[PDB]
């Protein structure tokens, strides 16, 4: 349940990333928000997680506005947000099985169902022979999918993704796009962001652009 | 006793002179000592126990011993200027 | 109470993936902890050895038999009319002529001693609380007012030098003790802070995915406490090596005094105190290096 | 070639300028770890300036027979100091040497029947330190017992080997503390610099996986370690000077009870630069070891 | 004159990235090797840089043999390798300008031409304005472009590109691909290794393939 009023994101460098943005989406539909390199698509997905303050403006999530919320319940929001990031933000000091199983340990699930859930999340993305391995020797195509497998566990209500299928081949990019469209029959909001156009032009849900924060 | 009194006084004077000799041996042990005490500032005045206090007890013992030597001089000097003066006067009066 | 053992089973492979680095960090913590431990044991050893040694200043009282005979025995009754003195042992009359003819060597010329005017000294010393300055001189008037004596002397001034030399040594030791304690606190607070600062990305990823406030601190407080524990344990098992190193050397010092001296080791309770103090300082230095570091990633 | 040196120095100071609550903390840890050898060295120099107040350990007093007047005693004193073990003897004798008894010790002169004083002086002999101790004391007793007429052959070494055993105990305890102190200096820098390099391991990674030089990677890390050691030694000198100014008042109380003009004599200029140079070399060697360890990590 | 006879790389995990590759490369020749996300795409670039040595076979580069090379000689054969990386291998806690200028510092360039070289490189990439800020405050998509700008300074003899246009849009991908298209008029090879096939479907260059380790091409 994402709703945007007139917000304005500005960094400490005095550069207007997003001047005026306003969009609203029903809970349980995909989107394919794209743009050029100078557009602020990833920081637009970052304001939804609440890691970056919206400065001037009001942003709605479900039924509570994340504008003046205290830091004690800031990270309670992101437990239901399955965001993958620009660089694949992993824990390089620990193995891939404990890397994927971070939110299950966070949510407090029992240890017998952690292995089944992680193996089920790694079946659909295709990482079985390279389990119990470290992310140092995984190549970047695998490390980008490790974050995806980390974001598809414990059935998040709201799913965000900024350029997956970047290090991934076109044959498997279509497969992980049907993986996202396999989650989007049970109620989940998907906010797929990307740069390529050829593998997203075969569908149309919320295909929208971004030019310095402008929409239409 | 005429000549016998002089003969006894010779032995008395010899014993007195031996007491004098023992007195400068007492003062020699005292010196030999006072200088043991000899020490400008250092470590010897502390040391450990017993023997330092024993040396202080020895010099304080000599502090009473050497003034006791004064009255042991005076006790035999009471019979030195009186008995010998009377023995010379009695022998001169009888002669 | 084992619901999340992921922290304790997680803050070991960070200490085992670089075993040489963790080992030589525990080396520097043990070496920096050995100096206050050996200094404290030296302090408590010389404090125990200052009990049967470091004698009190001596007051010499004359109580000869020329004045009276029974009064020399009876003056013990009224020399307790003054506080501070706990040793009131008086040597008998045979001691004065038993020591002179056995150590001075001039006992052969005192055979014809018809009267003995030689006095006796008194073993009267005060306690350790009223020592130095003019406190020995404040009790002169009451001792001079005690009847049955002929004269009294002030025969010591070396104790003022001894309690100026020990005051200087105590000042140097008190200056160096808190400075060694500050060295231990700073080497704990720096030697673990760069370990959290090495893995910034673990903080960033664990905060960026939705966690709680304590779950970020879980594998770091235990790591700092374990590093302080390992350093303190290695310091305890390394200080006894140097204790047995000097165990033979202090033995020759014993027989030149005629006694036998032993080394007082570290007791059980103070070893547990050192372990608990090092573990809590490691825990505090891990908390202060992470909750300060958590405010970096929340703009 | 000085341009790369200037760039490495500017990069090292650009790192040390960033995080001022971290570089200052590392400098403070190195300085507090290094201000222990400075303080114990000032104490060690302080107790070696108590060597003029320490102790002439033999007090041998050898005197000849009676009525040893004029040059007769002086020749015996001159041949007594002619040995290799004794080199300084002051010859005080006769009546003015005897005069210290009446005013110093007091007592009774007994001049009414003392007549001639039987013993003017004894020897006053002060040999040189204590290499003539109880192992070699009986060897030099045989040198002086050959000449007859001496009634003063007594040697009561009241010091014994006590203040020796104690001096060996102090010199052993101080040595086994000080070797740990030197190792603590050698190891606090050895992990401050090493963990500082370990924080910048990704920089070594990205410089290795581009075109670089083996010696180009070392120089900023070596200069950072050298500036860490230099700053630690400089703040150690500052702290030791403040502690010398603090302990200047403490020697004034023991100056009164001895009556001597005594100075602490701390922080000489010939040892300050030596301490700075040694600590800079320790920082350089620790940076070299950490950088070589991280360079061999990224080998193919 | 860069060629591969029958080489392969083994791993400590027991997995084989390569099973024997044989390909030849003229100087000044394009390349568009591609495959799935399990094949030896980036690993082949790691062998041809000298970052990773092969477990089997022997390798020749330029005019020399670079297998089992000494550690004192491998930095001297990396100045002419303009390697772009998949992940942004960038100097954190340093500005953009000296981050691009580090290969000039390795080359020993003077203090006056270094600014007009680095600013020209950031101008031709398209990142001149972001020359005073840190990469931690740059955007993720333009953290790659400073990597290209670092790879195109001081005229490298062999230019290697481990997947650019990864975090770049549709319009700017042909802009940065056309940046390498005036490099073919001088003697430098390019080893473009991309996943998407749309930007190569309108160009006629060398089409190498990777599949599980087998290349042939
Ligand atoms: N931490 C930051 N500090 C300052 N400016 C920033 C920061 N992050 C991003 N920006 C600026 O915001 C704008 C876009 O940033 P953003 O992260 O949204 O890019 P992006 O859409 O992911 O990029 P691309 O489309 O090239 O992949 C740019 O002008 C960039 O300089
Ligand atoms: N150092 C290493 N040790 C062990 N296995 C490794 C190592 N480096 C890479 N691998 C593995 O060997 C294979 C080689 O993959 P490579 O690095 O060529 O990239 P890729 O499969 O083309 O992927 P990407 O989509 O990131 O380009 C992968 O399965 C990778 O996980």
């Amino acid at each position: 349940m994402i709703r945007f009023e007139h917000v304005s994101k500005a960094y400490l460098g005095g550069r207007q990333a997003l001047q005026g943005v306003t969009f609203h989406m029903q809970p349980g539909e995909m989107a394919f928000l794209t743009g050029h390199s100078g557009a602020g698509k990833s920081t637009l997905l970052k304001l939804i997680c609440g890691i970056e303050r919206p400065s001037a403006g009001k942003i709605w999530f479900s039924g509570h506005d994340i504008t003046r919320l205290k830091n004690r319940e800031v990270p309670f929001l992101r437990r239901q947000i399955g965001m993958i990031f620009q660089d694949h933000h992993l824990l390089m000091d620990r193995t891939v099985y404990d890397n994927v199983a971070i939110p299950l340990i966070i949510a407090g699930a029992s240890g017998d169902d952690i292995r089944r859930r992680v193996s089920a999340a790694l079946d659909k993305v295709g990482l079985l022979d390279k389990a119990k391995n470290f992310p140092i020797q995984l190549s970047g195509g695998e490390q980008q999918r490790v974050g995806i497998a980390r974001a598809v566990v414990n059935k998040p209500a709201v799913l965000l993704a900024d350029q997956p299928t970047g290090n991934l081949d076109d044959a498997l990019s279509e497969g992980i796009l049907r993986l996202f469209e396999e989650f989007n029959r049970v109620g989940v909001t998907v906010l797929m962001a990307t740069h390529d156009i050829n593998l997203i032009s075969r569908r149309s849900y919320r295909m929208l652009t971004l030019s310095d924060g402008h929409l239409h | 006793q005429l000549n016998k009194q002089i003969d006894e006084m010779n032995a008395s004077i010899a014993k007195l002179e031996q007491q004098k000799a023992a007195q400068e041996r007492s003062l020699a042990a005292q010196l030999d000592a006072a200088f043991r005490q000899g020490e400008h500032t250092g470590i010897q005045l502390i040391l450990s126990g017993e023997e330092s206090q024993r040396g202080q007890r020895l010099q304080a013992y000599f502090g009473y011993l050497n003034q006791a030597r004064q009255e042991t001089i005076a006790q035999l000097k009471q019979t030195r200027e009186e008995v010998a003066m009377q023995r010379a006067e009695l022998e001169e009066k009888q002669s | 109470n084992e619901q999340v053992r992921y922290a304790f089973h997680g803050a070991l492979q960070d200490l085992k993936s670089k075993p040489f680095a963790t080992f030589l960090t525990v080396m520097v913590i043990a070496i920096s902890l050995t100096l206050p431990s050996v200094c404290y044991m030296v302090y408590k050893n010389v404090n125990q050895a200052a009990t049967q040694y470091y004698p009190s200043p001596q007051i010499t009282v004359y109580l000869q038999k020329t004045l009276d005979d029974d009064a020399a025995a009876g003056v013990v009754a009224q020399l307790q009319a003054e506080q501070g003195v706990e040793k009131v042992n008086y040597l008998s009359r045979e001691d004065a002529l038993g020591e002179f003819r056995n150590w001075s060597g001039f006992g052969g010329a005192l055979d014809m001693l018809e009267e003995n005017p030689l006095p006796a000294v008194a073993v009267v010393i005060p306690k350790l609380d009223f020592q130095g300055t003019e406190s020995l001189n404040t009790l002169r008037d009451r001792i001079t007012q005690i009847n049955g004596i002929d004269e009294v002397r002030m025969d010591d001034s070396w104790f003022a030098r001894l309690a100026a030399l020990t005051g200087l040594v105590g000042r140097v030791s008190a200056m160096i003790g808190v400075l060694m304690v500050a060295a231990v606190f700073l080497v704990i607070g720096n030697s673990v802070r760069l370990s959290i600062f090495a893995r910034r990305d673990s903080i960033n990823v664990q905060k960026l995915i939705g966690a709680t406030d304590g779950f970020i601190l879980r594998p770091f407080l235990y790591g700092g406490a374990l590093l302080g524990f390992s350093g303190a344990l290695l310091s305890l098992i390394l200080s006894e090596i140097l204790v047995l190193r000097l165990s033979s050397a202090v033995a020759e010092v014993a027989q030149v005094f005629g006694t036998k001296f032993d080394i007082n080791g570290l007791s059980f309770d103070e070893c547990l105190l050192l372990l608990l103090v090092c573990s809590m300082i490691g825990w505090v230095a891990a908390w202060l290096a992470t909750v300060q570091h958590l405010r970096h990633f929340t703009p």
